RNA sequence: GCCGCGAU
């Protein structure tokens, strides 16, 4: 899990250590991190919220 | 232009058909644009019919016998208004148009015979050093989309 | 217009055809066996193909002849297809030869070589027979790569 | 999985799947038909003396393996004689140059060798075989778009492919069109031909947006306007991805 | 083998091969200029090839 | 090693592929295990035993007074399909082969 | 030291094609001004285009109306190309009603107060029987650039009834523009440049107004460069502790340990507040009882603490 | 909504030495960063008023190929050194300067005869290392105010070869812009994700701060549009 | 879970 898959294109503005990630493809792979950082900063208290 | 393609893909896969089809498409669209310009100013049927007739018979011993002497006037107008976008020429598989015929068709439409025109950079506005081949290629949208993958 | 056709291709292709006809007459004379004439035809066709390749490459390399402050000189060409071939970006001498010069002897039905080669490049067209002949090599290469 | 030199006029040498099934699946040529028993046959034009005639004989592999067959791309005089005294020919699974009188059969057309999939590629003779194969196998995966657009350059084969595919509505015995709608076409037949008694008119119910097998759309729009004469075999509505009866 | 695996190729090579080439006659012959700054300035201004 | 390295390199150099010799020699070293013992004295005789185990045994015996107990061995050369299956542990070589 | 370019010799070839001349220009400024003005004119020119269309008998864009020759999809595609000029309004409604035989053109649309149809010969649909009628309402807006129908969601802030067919908007009148530079006819000066701009639009915008708008936009953008210079949130928290309905022995203890907000009480792990004097085992559970009643489990971890 | 565009805010300036500057502007509307960058670069490079030395006279032989009288640096090197010299002259279109040095030691830009109307910004700019040993060097230079960059195409002045030998056709760089470069990067604001951010790298020969050069280019380009922005003015 | 089609 924590894995995604998609088509690749070319980015000529990128640096040698960077890759472009669709923000729709993120927010799924990093969901538990979002939960933790939301509960940390107090935007939502309970996990359901 | 509408699509930009890499030249480095032609000389290694040997699709010279790409370049020839591009030149032929440019010639056909040139003829179509000439017809559209003639139709915009609502010229008389005589010169439009003469231009269509002179465009159709061009070739080297071609087995095409389209003649507008027997063609109705309103039918000629409909034909012109139908192919105002571009004269839809056709080349059979293994006996097609040679380079001579393509260049003759290009010369009919007031276009460079070589098929390459000069282009300007969209952002800087400086002329590109070398001529670039601008033409019309028939593109297909394949069924391997993103949202399904 | 980048694929410049060597002008001397037709002269030496006709010379090769004349030599082939002469060796066919020699075979008809009965003093030559099938293997010897077949091998000699293969050798002469290879020589003619190499000569065409050399002619095309020489005509394409220093093709540009640009004047100087005095009289005229010659340099390496700025031809786009030759620029791609030489710089190492894409292409090679063999592919460039296939585009402009003779396609060359080719056959892979069972590993043997057909006596008659493909004498037409891709800037011009191919007959039905030449396309059918090249299809053998194409299909064999595809299957080998797959397996 | 290899191209046998008997695949000439019967099975396409270009079109085939790529990876696993390379050469195990084929597509019939454009003129190839089946014998009574089930062997592939191809048509040729008979040659008598040095003049080629218009009679057409269907030949199988065994029968064509003995005669001498000419080439389609051979110059032909006005009356029917061969222009050149030496003619390229195939004798027995090979090729050579034969005399003007030694030939027996002539190829019928230049499209005979290839199938219908690879017959719509303009300038096919300028492509490598692998790239032609890729293009042929990739033309089948195009999707129908919003507005069909005729190809500015083609091989004339669009008409047969579009009409014969059964995706267009062709007037079976039409006369003059009477009522044109976005979903119905009512044509009144010509006075020349009828079925006696009860008269009759032809009614075509076009199929609107309908799910296809690959979850695409199937649509039909009329191309005739009103009062337009319609001959037998004319095209009235163009299905998905077809412009005025031409594949697009 | 120790050879560098990340290497310019395709258009990049054509970018440099076209840049590092000489012609027997062009805009500006035998000109003398201070350094690379003046070379770039002359090329951008359209005064040299 | 020189025999194997030179011939296998001819295949790669002919087509224009550069591969360092150290990678070929690593495979050969794995190919030269499982020595056969030609003598006795240390509970081994006419059997295939790992060279590493034989080397530590003779060194132990030679370190002690009984230096004659150390028994001369005969090295073997097996195939990579057979050498990989003659691994001492049974979890490996039971996830690759029959 | 630099001559100021002036707008002179403006002529029109047709209702759309137009040529604009700027006669006085220096050596390098011709190309610079030409390219900048071309980019400005192509990128962002205000215009008006059809926003949405409601047809009386249809339900969705993929339907067919009896009596018309074209599907609703093709009608929407035809309307997308409509060219209309408005004055003083930005949400103007156009109604079109027609019954009969033949094409229905843009000239049939009812004459609004201040709405000019640049071309009235723009056929949009065909009526193919005597007893069929078409009645439709077009809401047309004013915009700047290309805005897809899909990407707009604020129009769904108010729920749209079924029957509203959303169409894409273009808003850009300048279809094509090219420029050219020539040697000026001025002979007193050594050499001067003259710039000629040809623009093919849809007729909605006058050429001179377009040139003026582009110049104003460029000047406003340059105004930045003319002077460089420059050289715990949820309502549940931040709530005072004296509302949890706590006991008396808790209130004095709660104030004794500087717990004035609900949040800082949550951040106290169980094992440590038991060291508080006279906390009470039964009392501590009561704090845990009433605090968990709000859903704030003990032992949460916050980042920063404001003083309010 | 219409006729309201994003103006860049919080420009950032990173200064290197006293002649190198990197200016970052964000956010700009899509298709505007490129326009502004190209217009500013073209103006800064092609037409920017400034002054540079253009005529040189050296005692001795006047040919293009010269023995250099044993001055251990070819006259071509002397002309190249004189090309890059930066001066400030106020209120004079053309000015003649003279330098004369004898004795062992490299010569500097401060060796020129002192005059109040021309200032030197790089006094230690080396011109030569003296005529080898035990000799003297005398140079008469002529500097005029010009625009942009003008090469030594031809003299087209005086008569016959009088002007070419009187000036030696020293290539002159009038515009005080050594190098100008611009890049456009992606930036986002609120819900919008397609905005252009401009990075301008500017290095000047001196006599003018890079920000001052940017301001001058912006001012002249804005005043070029006064005839169109006058009547169509917000204020 | 078994075929059949297909992309690299």
């Amino acid at each position: 899990d924590y894995s995604g898959r998609s088509v690749i294109t070319v980015g000529p503005y990128l640096r040698l250590h960077q890759c472009g990630l669709p923000k729709k493809m993120a927010l799924e792979l990093f969901k538990p991190f979002i939960y933790g950082k939301l509960e940390l900063r107090g935007l939502a208290t309970t996990i359901k919220a | 232009v509408d699509i930009v393609l890499n030249p480095l893909g032609v000389p290694s896969r040997m699709n010279i058909g790409q370049i020839l089809e591009t030149h032929l498409g440019m010639a056909a669209k040139g003829i179509g644009d000439k017809i559209n310009a003639m139709l915009k100013q609502q010229q008389e049927v005589a010169k439009l019919r003469e231009f269509i007739q002179r465009a159709y018979d061009l070739g080297a011993d071609v087995r095409q016998k389209v003649d507008l002497s027997t063609f109705s006037d309103e039918e000629v107008m409909r034909l012109a208004e139908n192919l105002r976008k571009g004269m839809p020429i056709a080349t059979p598989v293994f006996d097609g148009a040679k380079e001579a015929e393509i260049k003759e068709l290009l010369k009919l439409g007031d276009l460079p015979t070589s098929g390459q025109i000069r282009l300007y950079d969209g952002r800087t506005g400086e002329q590109f050093e070398r001529p670039v081949t601008v033409g019309y290629m028939y593109m297909l949208k394949l069924n391997h989309l993103v949202d399904d993958k | 217009d980048d694929m410049v056709i060597p002008e001397k291709k037709h002269e030496i292709i006709s010379e090769a055809e004349a030599e082939v006809a002469e060796i066919q007459e020699q075979f008809q004379s009965g003093l030559v066996t099938a293997g010897e004439r077949y091998n000699k035809v293969i050798d002469i066709w290879a020589a003619a193909n190499d000569r065409v390749s050399k002619a095309m490459m020489d005509n394409l390399q220093t093709e540009t002849v640009i004047n100087r402050d005095g009289q005229e000189e010659k340099q390496v060409s700025f031809n786009s297809i030759y620029m791609m071939a030489d710089s190492g970006a894409r292409g090679s001498a063999a592919q460039i030869r296939q585009l402009a010069g003779m396609r060359g002897l080719m056959a892979k039905p069972d590993g043997s070589i057909i006596e008659t080669p493909i004498t037409a490049n891709f800037r011009e067209g191919l007959n039905v027979l030449q396309y059918f002949i090249s299809t053998h090599g194409a299909r064999k290469g595809l299957a080998d790569t797959a397996l | 999985r290899d191209v046998h030199p008997t695949h000439y006029g019967r099975v396409c040498p270009i079109e085939t799947p790529e990876g696993p099934n390379i050469g195990l699946i084929n597509s019939l040529s454009v003129y190839a038909q089946t014998n009574e028993y089930g062997f592939l046959e191809t048509p040729y034009r008979k040659v008598t003396d040095g003049v080629v005639t218009d009679e057409i004989h269907y030949l199988s592999a065994i029968e064509e393996g003995n005669y001498v067959i000419a080439q389609a791309n051979s110059n032909l005089d006005e009356e029917g004689h061969f222009v050149e005294d030496l003619v390229t020919c195939r004798s027995k699974g090979e090729s050579s140059l034969f005399s003007r009188d030694q030939v027996d059969y002539m190829d019928v057309s230049t499209q005979q060798v290839v199938s219908v999939g690879a017959s719509l590629i303009p300038f096919l003779e300028h492509d490598d075989a692998n790239r032609a194969l890729m293009g042929a196998n990739m033309q089948r995966q195009a999707v129908p778009t919003l507005r069909a657009d005729k190809p500015l350059v083609g091989t004339g084969m669009e008409r047969a492919v579009a009409v014969d595919s059964g995706v267009t509505a062709v007037a079976k015995r039409g006369g003059v069109v009477q009522y044109v709608d976005a979903s119905r076409i009512v044509i009144k037949v010509n006075e020349d031909e009828m079925y006696p008694g009860e008269a009759g008119i032809d009614i075509y119910n076009l199929t609107k947006y309908t799910r296809s097998n690959q979850n695409t759309c199937i649509n039909q729009m009329p191309c005739v306007s009103l009062g337009e004469p319609v001959e037998r075999g004319d095209v009235l509505a163009d299905g998905p991805s077809t412009d005025l009866g031409e594949l697009a | 083998n120790g050879e560098p695996i990340i290497v310019p190729s395709q258009d990049v090579v054509l970018g440099l091969y076209y840049m590092t080439r000489d012609c027997v006659n062009a805009k500006g012959e035998g000109m003398v200029l201070t350094g690379p700054k003046e070379a770039e300035r002359l090329y951008r201004s359209g005064l040299a090839s | 090693t020189r025999y194997i390295v030179n011939e296998v390199q001819d295949v790669y150099r002919l087509q224009g592929v550069k591969i360092n010799d150290k990678h070929i020699e690593v495979i050969v070293r794995q190919m030269l295990r499982k020595a056969t013992i030609v003598n006795a004295g240390s509970s081994d005789f006419l059997e295939g035993e790992q060279v590493e185990y034989s080397r530590v045994k003779i060194a132990n015996r030679e370190l002690e007074a009984n230096g004659k107990v150390g028994a001369t061995y005969s090295r073997d050369l097996l195939g990579i399909t057979k050498a990989s299956l003659a691994t001492e542990s049974f979890i490996s070589a039971a996830s690759f082969q029959e | 030291e630099f001559l100021k370019p002036r707008l002179v010799d403006i002529e029109q070839v047709s209702s759309t094609h137009a040529k604009v001349t700027l006669e006085p220009l220096e050596r390098g400024f011709g190309h610079t001004l030409g390219n900048a003005l071309r980019r400005i004119l192509l990128s962002s020119m205000p215009g008006c285009a059809v926003t949405e269309v409601e047809i009386d008998g249809v339900l969705h864009e993929y339907s067919t109306k009896e009596g018309v020759q074209e599907d609703i999809l093709e009608i929407l595609l035809n309307l997308k190309g409509l060219a209309v000029r408005v004055q003083g309004k930005d949400e103007v409604i156009l109604t079109l009603n027609k019954s009969g035989i033949g094409p229905v053109t843009a000239a049939d649309i009812t004459h609004d107060g201040d709405v000019e149809i640049v071309k009235p010969q723009h056929v949009i649909c065909h009526l193919t029987d005597e007893n069929a009628s078409i009645s439709m309402r077009i809401k047309v807006q004013r915009g700047r650039g290309y805005v897809p129908a899909s990407t707009r969601i604020h129009s769904e802030e108010d729920e749209r009834p079924i029957g509203r067919l959303l169409v894409d908007a273009c808003y850009s009148p300048v279809e094509r523009i090219a420029y050219n530079v020539e040697a000026a006819r001025v002979e007193q000066r050594t050499d001067l440049d003259k710039l000629v701009i040809e623009m093919e639009t849809n007729g909605t915008i006058d050429p001179e107004e377009a040139i003026r708008r582009a110049a104003t936009i460029l000047a406003e953008q340059l105004e930045a460069f003319v002077d460089l210079r420059d050289v715990e949130f949820d309502p549940i928290l931040l709530r005072p502790v004296d509302d949890l309905e706590l006991t008396v022995r808790s209130a004095n203890c709660l104030k004794a340990e500087a717990i004035h907000y609900i949040g800082d009480l949550v951040q106290r792990t169980e094992v440590e507040l038991l060291k508080t004097p006279n906390l009470g085992k039964k009392s501590l559970t009561e704090i845990k009882d009433v605090l968990a009643s709000r859903g704030l489990s003990l032992g949460m971890r916050l980042e920063n603490w404001p003083p309010a």
